[PDB]
């Protein structure tokens, strides 16, 4: 009908009336802010901490916990729903953390569906001014298709590296920028994809199955060192934290920006490819996002933490040095890429000197901040060592 | 037939464009239709409520025959009269500067637009004509407008008072 | 140079390809099945469309709760005593949803199949969202509310009272703690398909029909995430059911599922919907039945037979202890308003002639009680009397169910009565169902809860509540209420003067 | 430094104004007595970016509301009859200002040279186009949702055969765009959008509100928002002109021609709107005009523009002493030619009279007892064979339409103004009800040639006009126009052609 | 107070009992869609359609309009509000026009604000991240401040050679396609200077102000025939078509492809320059969408329409002759700027092909649709007698 057969107590004046007069004559408390409990990071708490802080259920003896008890339901065996057993790191307070950017799931996929609307309007662009006429053959179906495509599996494998701490993180604070930092490994990853199946509409011959670029990533020598780190980041850590660190502070921070950055962001340039820049702009802007909420709970957080400061810089100090190997590692074997390249591409000048940005701005960033110790000029040495 | 849209008088001028088929004849043909039927100074008003239709059907005439016959350079430049536009407009416009008062002023804007409006004179020269007409005119007519008694304005543009109420 | 672009799903169409092997490449958590890594998922999403359809949402959502329905005071113009139902609804859910986040990146490692992997990521992320869409609500009510204590701290406030213990048992630890398959049915196989999903919408139902225009507004759009949440759980049973582990274990772990997620919604949420309201929309009895036995015992269930899946063992027993639970229940609920953090009313005439009327013998029981209670002053802070001092002046214990910390009273129910007590090294268990005792016969280490009378022993009422911050912002008011009008509110004081201490009802037996 | 940077619009903006530059042509296309200045400024710092950012979030909330809270609510159905009514031509007519506003803003953006009004101009053409599409959306939610589609759904064709519309075009389209730049911007802005316009909006909403329409509140709210640039491009109209001796000799004329024109048709309009096509009401008109027209802009607005010579128009004064009875003289008319709309009338019913008569103080002797004897006569019912019009003919009340501002009047019946001035030239003959507009059609004979709905329906029988107009329901019977809001006893084509009205023009009756 | 002193219809049980009371039983009309009496361009009315066609109130004077009878108020002299008068070309109905892309006002600005914000992300992104530091520093200083900054004066004149047709467009959907065509070259200039703003931000030494880059669009070489040709579009044109149809499909398909895609997006990547691609993504993404539309209303509208086709064609080939000429003159000194580059940057050969290759989209997009005669080597050689 028109009106319909149900009533709503909103509208209907008979349901309303009895509303209406059950009402108080003004609130029962003025404190109408949701969340006033919560110690503000900022100048006034925010739409963010007020929707996210202390959703996590945490009793007191998780640092940080408001509630009081035990679990009411355990693994068999005995472990704890959440407990502090599943991580090295100690603090005075889990909820702590803060993500500068504020993203709680809203402004997230918003930020996110907007790349994507934008996205599929460039691309529709792109193919409609014809740029690919520009675009050099060989970059393109040699280094753009295998070895491009073969870094997806690197940041797909960075991207379930999350899963455990998507379990196991501590508080709802934590929860979140990890999920955030994991999912938007895979749209990386997928985009990886998206450009190559977008090359094969636009380039008759051009083949998007994943083939190619996956025997690269598990049989290559460009990506074997990089392969193995990431198996044992993702496989072998079963400590939330050192996942977390180790592949943000650690890994993606070095070899991961120089593959992205100082390789194929610096060089698709030089052979007419403004395609594949378009989406490492999205990986860099990602790659940035991230880091100013790693570095709030690793250093601003633990790193500095009241009471746990000296004792976590170690445990990091000491993180940092196990992974740094295996990173260092698959930076060298990375360095064969370049003996691939079409001659006049690049000069060991110009390597060198890209190599020491991902370091200096790695010991900017990372490195300086829980007092590790590193040489600049010997991990180049080393790495620099296997063109 | 009397509709609104659709009507006897219609469908015959329509007839009437359809038997225009050079340019000279379609051309002159519209220049007296508006000084037959268009402004207040027109020779009469029995299509009032036709002729703004009618207008459009001939000039739609008139722009597809002097396309065909003109070359490029006309078609930009001359009237379909073969005048140089240009010179149409400089001339006017001159005769409009030179005006003694708002009287002589709108009979120079009135008749220009009735003698050259654009399938005749080339859009770009018309506008241009409008704008700088129209300013005198206008500067011409609004300076002390209301000095000037309504009994005396009803005399000034001569209209015949038919019946006064207050 | 035709305009071109790539869609999700033609990308999505190499999504499984991304996974490789390799030694280690299995799952951290402690499972009795193997999902078969060639296992797919219904939509073919990738984390840009993902973002992009649930932008589309959010949009119309908060679009309406910032723009009309606050020009229309639809904060405020809902009956009291939905206002204050929604304190719990909205933050009890939001901890199911916040657990749930935990739960599907536990499944999403378990998951080997890249596919697989991607469909409980795709609801890693609307947990997420869900979590905070609840906190919204919560958050509105605060903010323009009749009455934003216990919305604007549930987080905290929620502690106090003993029926938030049972719901982490549903929606917390028994979302994230045990066998990841455990978890998954606990989560979508039972919870979601069979609870979650009916419940969200019959929650619109209830709030429209008390002038809550909010909760459809959040709750209907959570809703329409749901059906990958179906998708996943049942997408969990098909890539175990080739392992022969699933023949041996599955039906099992549905059973223990079914049993801990009905035990507590059957008379919680019955109890939210006939006592937290004025509007009915319809009996619990019949919302039950249909839900439950028909629908999912039914129909959904039906559905995975072929999967060597079959119907809870318990269902009958569930089906006979819950036509009285939530009546039961909100008689302890209320004989404990103290320790809420929300404000509770008592049936009206016009009520109890509904629950009559639904409900034969509920006049003679539960509202001779009421009625009892009211006339002896139970809502007036002058009166000094709180219901719990009646169940001790008549000899009703009321005990804490060990494994569903669910409350229940044997002698004074007109449900199940059942009571097993055992000693075990030192240590008192009390138990009210089979089921569940069984489950802590078999994994007495999973279930050492502690319930708020071992906590609380000894101590003074009014001094747990100050203690955990059980006031409003005048500092002397009390959040909960045993009446939802405006005037004579219980403070601090009007309880700590009747000097009621906490005794663990079990050591009666020593 | 590698820190997180960027630009906003005002640190873009901040160059903006050097953006023209110079050359020979580089000149107003559109004849002006006025030169607005080089140097002007705008009062907003904004870019194309962050306009279109603001503005997106304005729609985000507004769509949301209509289409989920508002559709679950029902809110285009709940709504009074009346009003339901009243929205399709407050929302189709306002539709035709936002239009041609976004021309009009678009030839203002031509006649500024400072880069900076052009900017302020660009801003509000980007305006009028979300206004105009606003308004559309308004009547598409109601054609959608609401009681009554018929009209909502198709105004934009159906309003073409009433007398109404065609004194909307004079004000809210050809004022807008037809004459001196300057001068449009004085009917626009200055006038149109300062006086009636941003008050009127928000007018709207209440009465809206009032009548169950939530609706209407949820996109005339947002268009509000939006009003504040353009009030400065009105200002900034006036200040880049200032210093040009042709201001001291022209401004205040075009201002009093603008006034006059906004008001002749919004003053007995406007209170047609509130008390007529509504059930509850919020305010009287009386009052509410004078706080507009008299006290806010009349004093206030225009007060503070004194610096720059403009003066409060001359006309002010005949504005005020006309407004009283106008809309109720009107009311009287609309009714009365009911067939020739696309919206449903209803008569003032007794609860109405009573408020009318107790806010104007003899009105149930005039207009009251007219009503009455015309349902009396039958006028809401089909069967009666009777519309008002023949009460006009049998009274002799012949009702005449001024050529220029094409507003229907009757002196022979009104309470307020009386005037009519009859004149001929060079064969046709022209009616005036006010001697602002006779001087106008006096000295711009050119620019008043609008043929009036006597002169072109002259020998046609109404149901015939009404047909080919489209003025029908779905149904091809059932008119969309009724003589009450009632759902049963709808008058259809066929019971108007049964009365076999001939339209006649009434000046021919002078000699 | 807490419920406040208005009370609403929608609500208010008093008032709301009232309303339910008048309402009839059923909707007294069963065509609940707005403009139903439009034809339909595609399978279905759009909400597009809907809320913009008819909006204009024309007469059927005007092909097209629904209305009757003359303007309420004309012009002094008696100019019409609108009228035939105003442009050369003819058709058998204004309203015919649809944007292939379907943008009403809140489509536009959503995807413009979308832009926007990602935008300010990229660039905190790309500041953060140092990329900057590859850059060279001379494509930097001398021809993106200089040669890529003067580029904006001539999407600014573009942009305001918009003015009049916002002004006389004869129907709605041109009128508001016609807006958004020009809406997107002056925030192309906008983009421009953000640019040069934001590296003055990151780069020390940079100076943000435009007296160099307008110093060089108003008294250099390289730009000075693309300064007259944009004068003339803008100032010299009084018909909003031939404005339209000359700038979209003559002028910037031609001068304004080469310039941002075969000089910039084509040479400031091999400058390290990813920083002014990102921005010319942005002013290509645009141009396509503009094409779209200007090809709907010049070639499927009007060059194709049934009865003044022959006639359009002939006008449209008239005016493609006018501004071609211009449109040489401007790519030829244009190629004054290939000898200002480092050396090896670019040869003779790719500066040839990439001319071809903006002449040969040219012919297929838009000469071919009119039958006009383009020669494209002859077109190339006159081009590249300006090289130095
Ligand atoms: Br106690
Ligand atoms: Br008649
Ligand atoms: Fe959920
Ligand atoms: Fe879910
Ligand atoms: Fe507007
Ligand atoms: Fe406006």
């Amino acid at each position: 009908s028109m009106l319909g057969e149900r009533r709503r107590g909103l509208t209907d004046p008979e349901m309303a009336a009895v509303i209406l007069k059950a009402l108080p004559e003004a609130p029962l408390d003025g404190n109408n802010k949701m969340g006033y409990f919560v110690t503000p990071r900022w100048k006034r708490l925010t739409e963010y901490e007020a929707l996210t802080v202390y959703a996590q259920p945490n009793a007191d003896w998780i640092a940080g916990g408001l509630d009081w008890g035990d679990w009411t339901q355990k693994f068999h065996g005995g472990r704890p729903s959440w407990g502090n057993e599943t991580t090295e790191l100690r603090t005075v307070d889990w909820f702590k953390h803060r993500d500068p950017l504020r993203r709680w799931h809203a402004p997230y996929v918003k930020d996110k569906a907007e790349e994507w609307r934008y996205t599929d309007r460039f691309l529709q662009g792109y193919s409609a001014d014809g740029q690919i006429r520009a675009m050099n053959p060989t970059w393109r179906d040699e280094f753009i298709n295998r070895y491009w495509g073969a870094f997806l599996f690197n940041e797909y494998g960075l991207f379930n590296a999350h899963s455990q701490g998507a379990r196991e993180a501590l508080s709802d604070v934590t929860r979140v920028s990890l999920a955030f930092w994991g999912f938007d490994k895979i749209d990386i990853a997928q985009m990886i994809q998206l450009e190559r199946g977008f090359l094969a509409k636009i380039v008759p011959g051009f083949d998007e199955s994943t083939a190619v670029p996956k025997a690269e990533w598990t049989n290559g020598e460009v990506y074997k060192s990089a392969r193995l780190a990431v198996e044992g980041l993702w496989q072998e850590v079963f400590d939330w934290n050192e996942s977390a660190f180790s592949v943000h502070a650690v890994y993606d921070a070095l070899f991961g920006q120089f593959v992205r950055r100082e390789f194929f962001q610096r060089l698709a340039p030089r052979f007419g490819d403004n395609l594949t820049p378009f989406f490492i702009n999205q990986a860099q802007t990602y790659f940035q996002i991230a880091k100013q909420g790693v570095q709030d709970l690793y250093y601003n957080c633990l790193g500095d933490d009241p009471e746990f400061s000296d004792y976590n810089r170690t445990v990091m100090r000491n993180w940092t040095g196990k992974w740094l190997e295996p990173t260092i590692a698959a930076l060298r074997d990375f360095m064969g890429l370049f003996a691939k390249l079409p001659a006049g591409t690049t000069d060991k000048e110009e390597i060198t000197a890209s190599l020491y940005r991902v370091v200096d701005d790695w010991i900017e960033d990372y490195a300086s901040r829980i007092d590790f110790k590193a040489d600049r000029d010997q991990i180049v040495k080393a790495v620099l060592a296997g063109l | 037939k009397l509709g609104i849209h659709s009507n006897d008088t219609r469908d015959a001028w329509v007839n009437k464009i359809a038997q225009l088929n050079t340019l000279e004849k379609a051309a002159e043909m519209l220049k007296q239709f508006r000084m037959d039927h268009t402004t207040p100074f027109r020779n009469s008003y029995e299509l009032d409520n036709d002729y703004l239709w009618i207008e459009a059907k001939l000039e739609e005439k008139v722009a597809v025959l002097k396309a065909r016959a003109f070359n490029e350079v006309d078609f930009r430049h001359k009237t379909a009269f073969g005048e140089d536009a240009k010179s149409v407009l400089d001339g006017t416009v001159a005769k409009m500067n030179a005006a003694k008062d708002k009287w002589e002023a709108e009979k120079i804007h009135i008749g220009f637009r009735q003698a050259y409006k654009p399938p005749i004179m080339p859009v770009n020269y018309f506008l241009d004509g409008e704008r700088q007409l129209g300013t005198r005119l206008m500067e011409l007519r609004n300076l002390n407008y209301y000095d000037t008694p309504l009994e005396e304005l009803r005399k000034q543009r001569g209209v015949r008072v038919v019946h006064l109420q207050s | 140079r035709a305009p071109t672009s790539v869609n999700a799903q033609e990308v999505h169409r190499w999504l499984q390809s991304f996974n490789w092997d390799f030694k280690n490449n299995r799952t951290k958590y402690a499972t009795k099945y193997k999902m078969a890594n060639e296992t797919k998922e219904q939509f073919k999403l990738i984390a840009k469309e993902y973002a992009r359809m649930e932008a589309v949402k959010d949009e119309r959502q908060f679009g309406s709760l910032q723009d009309a329905l606050t020009r229309l005071n639809a904060g405020v113009r809902v009956h009291p005593k939905w206002n204050e139902t929604m304190k719990v609804v909205s933050n009890f859910l939001e901890v199911g949803e916040y657990n749930a986040i935990a739960a599907t990146g536990m499944l999403w490692d378990s998951a080997q199949a890249a596919e697989q992997k991607n469909g409980y990521l795709a609801q890693v992320l609307d947990e997420i969202r869900h979590t905070h869409q609840c906190a919204y609500v919560n958050y509105y009510f605060a903010k323009n509310g009749q009455d934003p204590a216990g919305h604007n701290d549930a987080r905290r406030t929620r502690t106090i009272g003993p029926l938030w213990k049972g719901m982490k048992r549903v929606f917390s630890d028994g979302f994230i703690s045990g066998d990841a398959v455990e978890c998954s049915l606990n989560l979508q196989l039972v919870g979601e398909a069979c609870f979650t999903n009916p419940l969200i919408v019959a929650v619109t139902e209830w709030a429209a029909a008390n002038g809550d225009e909010i909760t459809p507004t959040v709750f209907l759009s959570i809703e329409t995430d749901e059906l990958r949440h179906m998708a996943n759980g049942y997408q969990t049973v098909v890539s175990i059911a080739n392992d022969p582990a699933s023949a041996k274990y599955l039906n099992t772990d549905l059973n223990n599922a079914f049993w801990t997620q009905q035990k507590y919604f059957t008379p919680v949420l019955g109890m939210l919907f006939e006592y937290g309201s004025k509007f009915k929309v319809e009996p619990w009895v019949k919302t039950w039945d249909r839900w439950v036995y028909e629908d999912w015992g039914g129909i959904w269930i039906g559905r995975l037979g072929k999967y060597g899946v079959e119907s809870p063992r318990s269902l009958k027993d569930a089906k006979q202890d819950a036509y009285w639970a939530h009546h039961d229940l909100y008689l302890l609920a209320y004989a404990l308003w103290p320790t809420g953090f929300f404000r509770l009313a008592l049936p009206d005439q016009e009520e109890m002639e509904w629950f009559e009327a639904n409900y034969p013998g509920w006049y003679d029981h539960y509202g001779k009680i009421y009625e009892e209670w009211r006339a002896r002053g139970c809502e007036d802070p002058s009166s000094g009397f709180i219901p719990l001092m009646w169940f001790i002046e008549n000899n009703h214990p009321i005990y804490i169910d060990r494994v569903s910390q669910v409350p229940f009273c044997p002698s004074l129910a007109k449900g199940a009565s059942t009571l097993r007590v055992h000693e075990y090294n030192g240590e008192m268990h009390t138990f009210s169902d089979q089921w569940g005792e069984r489950m802590w016969l078999a994994e007495p280490e999973r279930y050492e809860c502690q319930n708020i009378f071992e906590q609380y022993e000894g101590r003074e009422l009014s001094e747990v509540i100050a203690e955990l911050h059980g006031l409003r912002s005048d500092g002397k008011t009390l959040i909960a209420q045993p009446h939802v009008r405006g005037d004579k509110l219980w403070t601090l004081d009007d309880i700590k003067r009747l000097n009621c201490v906490f005794k663990n009802p079990v050591k009666a037996f020593n």
